[PDB]
DNA sequence: CGATCGAT
DNA sequence: ATCGATCGTTTTTTTTTTTTT
């Protein structure tokens, strides 16, 4: 303790200790004491902090905080427990024992990029923004422990040398040298450890290259914090694990001089707000939000407004779009005490002439909570690898990443059939099976899928009869609403398409006069709205809906069979149990939107007219 | 000697002086000269709000003759233009040399194509048209969505393909057909027909005067033993597609609709081979291309009307002996 | 099984 | 210088999944 500067004491002595007692505004909210105590009450053991309060307090710490944060951010912990344990006393009688805590940091300074995380930027606090891939399980770590040889809780600065002398020396002259250390984990501790991960951005030198990435670290409360495939804002720190320059040159033919490895640990991850950047699992949403939600649900002019949410630069296809979003909400996983988990999620088909904006539309359906896109030639056999550490046979197993999300693809036609069958199947039972190596783990996950396609011979097949698909009718089976795409001519239509997109395509046009349309706004809102509305309501039918829908499917199959007989040959699609079993999910999607649980058949006449497109499509 | 640009670069005659430095090889063929000349440096991202990224792309195509000099046209492009790779027809199965990432096999080497390997540039094709259909499938998104997306490994990551495309193919039917229709000239499937661009063709018939003129030019070309140089315009186009970032403004953008209607009304089931809403926007690409050839950043009727001139010529090119449809339709336009 | 290291 | 008592010392594997032409 060399009390001149950089001292162990001055900070903790009063400064950090009193910063919070001193942190004041009237309204008598403006401390971190209340938040701390009320956090403690519910087992949290943390609190949230800024980094530009020091400017609110002083002008010295921060330019010293950046320099040796590893120490300051534990002096913070000690000050925290001593300033909070006084309040742990209601009187001296109900600190049954103290406890350890974790601090947070945050700011709005600016995000950096991985291409610059360099030797200067090391041991130093920072901010970035990347994206997540996958990260480990939850192993272990602790802080100290005792040993029978000395019986002292072994205290450490770093988060190993174990010296010579015995300490069971009280044996006479017959002592026990040469490191006799019996670790006593009756006396040890336990914190968490998870190894988060990080990929770089999609616009920041991937151009003539590929994107690199980084692996991470945590201690106590940031496990169970991040599920992968997410956009983060971060404050962490860039540091190493090993050390050395001189001619103790590494390995066998490694390390010309001194190369040690990278990583970062987190001091105060947060998340993103790309509209709703991070709204996927947790709830920091507030009562105003939910009022907004239900009062828009109360609004009986929400669905047709939502027919105009994906096409603010696109014209037409409105009867086409009355259920392009109903796909998103999902209906009901109405499972039963026997096996019959009748199919939850929902699936759609579309195929027709190019030049009609299928690609951009599916890009947008990815845009608007969780989803992915490849298409053909290749998300997901599922993956049984063999761990290069220890050589065990683990399962990465990537429809797992639609375990509640959805999927979109075109290019079902343009990829061969060695890889269609596991996915032919998954989307009738949702259980990814496995039987390959010594494991029988019938995995599962609730994904949907969107299916675009391309018919060879175009509208020729569509004019006359049966050249609809090139591959099979068993995946003509699994889908409910199935859509031709033509580009039939009309000069009015032509000119209107003409100016419609040019007025789009001119000067990055519609910034000001775009959103002035009615209520067709904020796909961000839709992320949140969806992740809400699916997460509560579990509706199912009303009695009056069932008989008319039943009779309607009856007449559907009778008309298909009559067209079979009105041509003296099969002129139908197979009248399946799946068709009713899916239109039920269309009713369910509708009731999911308006939040009314019990749905009536007028609510679903809309469904009738929408799958009527498929009926009258495969009518010929 | 750096204002080499702006001692000259602003003259009106410089619409055509760029043609004199394409490939100093051919007597005729102003058309493809000008088309490659514009499309070597044309381009605009114009990313609107969150929708997509429109194009730094085009697919000019010349489906000519098996042996008219076409494969030589391509090389000077590379010997001037900033990026490339050489590839000829019969590439891979379009997969490429799908890895799982281990420290087994010492990292299981990794790539996915060459539009992954050369974006915002070029990488070359020759003699395509007699290649595996399993590649004509595969390349058929990167041209326009300018986006890759893979699976089928230990990973499903994705990566950027912003490029354009070489063409260089070969016709079928022997050499080249009469004015009888084009879909009959070479037989590619329906969902590839979607995109299309700069439609030129080396149709041949014999003029002895021209044979004399060019052959003098040839032997003169074979007689060199031992306006623009290549010394400069290289840097002009670095500058032009790098720094200046043009625009458009309402001047006459309604006329485009009448001409699109002229397609749909004069052309329904005769010639009009699904030429949807990509080539139209390629209209804009020509106009923006012209103004960057001028470093203009905006324009009047000039550039767009030049686009209409060239397209009017071509779509008369690829008809029947009844060859003058838009010709008769556009003496009033012309 | 080898080198360090202390004194005689 | 010499001897002796001190210090510190460790290595073993073969085969299965998805991929590309
Ligand atoms: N009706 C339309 N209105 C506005 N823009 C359109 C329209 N049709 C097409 N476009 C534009 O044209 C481009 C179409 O490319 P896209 O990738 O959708 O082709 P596609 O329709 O998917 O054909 P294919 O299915 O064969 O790939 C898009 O960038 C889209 O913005
Ligand atoms: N104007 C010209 N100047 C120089 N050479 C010419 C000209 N016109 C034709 N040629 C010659 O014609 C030949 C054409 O063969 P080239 O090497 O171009 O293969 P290609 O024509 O691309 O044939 P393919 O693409 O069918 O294989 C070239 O050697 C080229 O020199």
């Amino acid at each position: 303790n060399q009390q001149d500067a950089q001292i162990n004491l001055q900070a903790v002595k009063k400064k950090y200790k009193e910063f919070i007692r001193t942190f004041n505004e009237e309204n008598f909210f403006y401390k971190y004491r209340d938040t701390l105590k009320r956090n403690y009450l519910n087992g949290r053991y943390f609190l949230e902090i800024e980094m530009e309060d020091l400017v609110g307090f002083d002008e010295t710490l921060a330019d010293k905080l950046n320099k040796q944060p590893t120490e300051h951010l534990e002096i913070f912990e000690e000050a925290a427990r001593e300033v909070a344990d006084e309040i742990t006393a209601p009187r001296p009688e109900h600190e049954e024992h103290m406890h350890d805590i974790q601090i947070l940091l945050s700011s709005n300074a600016n995000p950096t990029n991985i291409r610059q995380l360099k030797s200067d930027c090391v041991s130093k606090l920072v901010k970035i923004a990347g994206i997540i891939v996958a990260a480990s399980g939850i192993s272990a770590k602790a802080t100290r422990m005792s040993i029978q040889c000395l019986s002292c809780s072994t205290v450490i600065p770093n988060l190993y040398a174990l010296p010579r002398k015995c300490n069971t020396e009280q044996a006479g002259r017959p002592k026990c040298p040469l490191d006799p250390f019996f670790i006593m984990p009756d006396k040890c501790k336990c914190v968490d450890f998870q190894t988060l991960k990080l990929q770089e951005l999609p616009d920041f030198v991937p151009q003539g290259e590929i994107p690199r990435h980084l692996q991470l670290f945590c201690d106590r409360s940031l496990c169970e914090r991040v599920v992968p495939g997410n956009r983060v804002l971060i404050q962490g720190i860039y540091s190493i694990r090993k050390v050395g320059k001189p001619s103790r040159r590494d390995g066998r033919e490694k390390a010309v001089v001194g190369v040690r490895a990278p990583y970062m640990r987190v001091v105060g991850i947060t998340v993103d707000s790309e509209g709703a950047g991070a709204i996927s699992r947790y709830s920091n949403i507030t009562s105003d939000e939910e009022e907004h939600f239900r009062r828009m649900a109360a609004s009986g002019d929400i669905y047709e407004r939502l027919s105009q949410s994906l096409a603010p630069s696109i014209f037409g296809s409105r009867d086409i779009k009355k259920a392009i979003t109903c796909m998103l909400f999902g209906g009901s996983r109405k499972r039963l005490p026997d096996g019959l988990c009748r199919r939850g999620d929902i699936n759609v088909l579309l195929l027709g002439d190019p030049g009609t904006a299928k690609s951009q539309l599916l890009k947008f359906v990815e845009k608007v909570p969780i989803a992915v896109y490849t298409s053909g030639k290749g998300s997901s056999t599922a993956s049984v690898m063999k761990d290069p550490q220890t050589r065990n046979f683990v399962m990465e197993g990537a429809m797992v990443l639609a375990d509640g999300g959805v999927v979109c693809i075109d290019e079902f036609d343009k990829m061969r059939e060695d890889d269609r069958v596991a996915i032919h199947e998954a989307m009738e039972q949702q259980t990814i099976s496995i039987a390959k190596a010594g494991i029988t783990t019938t995995l599962n996950s609730r994904c949907s899928v969107l299916a675009a396609a391309n018919s060879i011979f175009g509208r020729w097949d569509d004019t006359k009869g049966e050249e609809n698909i090139d591959f099979m009718p068993t995946i003509l089976s699994r889908f409910d609403m199935i859509f031709i795409v033509k580009d039939i001519h009309d000069e009015s239509r032509d000119i209107t398409l003409a100016k419609h997109i040019i007025n789009v395509h001119l000067s990055s046009n519609k910034s000001a006069p775009s959103e002035p349309a009615e209520g067709e706004i904020s796909l961000s809102t839709f992320k949140k709205y969806i992740h809400y509305c699916r997460t509560h309501c579990g509706p199912r039918l009303s009695e009056a809906a069932g008989e008319k829908l039943k009779s309607r499917y009856v007449l559907m199959r009778s008309g298909a069979g009559q067209q079979e007989k009105a041509s003296d040959k099969r002129l139908s699609i197979p009248i399946t149990v799946r068709q009713l079993e899916a239109v039920i999910r269309i009713s369910e999607s509708l009731a999911k939107i308006r939040l009314q649980p019990f749905a009536t058949d007028e609510h679903v006449n809309e469904a009738l007219r929408l799958f009527q497109v498929s009926t009258l499509d495969a009518a010929m | 000697d750096i204002a080499t640009i702006q001692k000259l670069s602003k003259d009106p005659r410089i619409v055509e002086r760029v043609v004199a430095s394409m490939a100093p090889s051919i007597y005729g063929h102003d058309y493809i000269k000008r088309a490659l000349a514009l499309a070597l440096f044309g381009g605009e991202s114009k990313n609107p709000g969150e929708k997509h990224k429109v194009r730094g792309d085009i697919n000019l195509l010349i489906c000519g003759d098996p042996g008219t000099a076409k494969s030589q046209f391509l090389k000077y492009t590379e010997k001037v233009a900033p990026r490339a790779v050489f590839t000829t027809g019969q590439g891979a199965s379009a997969v490429g040399l799908y890895v799982r990432r281990n420290p087994v096999s010492r990292e299981w080497t990794l790539e996915a194509g060459a539009l992954v390997l050369a974006d915002q540039g070029v990488c070359l094709i020759d003699e395509f048209d007699k290649m595996n259909d399993q590649d004509r499938t595969s390349i058929h998104e990167a041209m326009e969505q300018q986006s890759i997306s893979i699976s089928k490994a230990g990973i499903v990551t994705s990566l950027q393909a912003r490029c354009t495309v070489i063409a260089a193919a070969n016709p079928i039917g022997g050499r080249y057909d009469p004015s009888m229709t084009f879909s009959e000239n070479v037989n590619l499937s329906e969902p590839i027909l979607s995109r299309f661009d700069v439609l030129c063709v080396v149709k041949d018939e014999f003029d002895p005067m021209q044979d004399q003129q060019l052959a003098k030019f040839v032997v003169h070309s074979h007689m060199k033993h031992h306006e623009i140089p290549q010394d400069l315009l290289r840097q002009y186009i670095v500058y032009a597609k790098e720094n200046i970032r043009p625009k458009l403004t309402n001047i006459d953008e309604d006329k485009i609709a009448k001409m699109y209607a002229q397609l749909r009304q004069e052309s329904f089931a005769t010639g009009s081979l699904p030429i949807t809403v990509r080539h139209i926007e390629s209209v804009i690409r020509m106009s923006e291309a012209h103004a960057r050839m001028h470093l203009r950043e905006n324009v009047m009727e000039a550039d767009v009307s030049m686009a209409i001139r060239m397209m009017l010529e071509s779509f008369i090119e690829a008809q029947k002996f009844s060859v003058m449809k838009k010709m008769r339709s556009t003496f009033q336009k012309y």
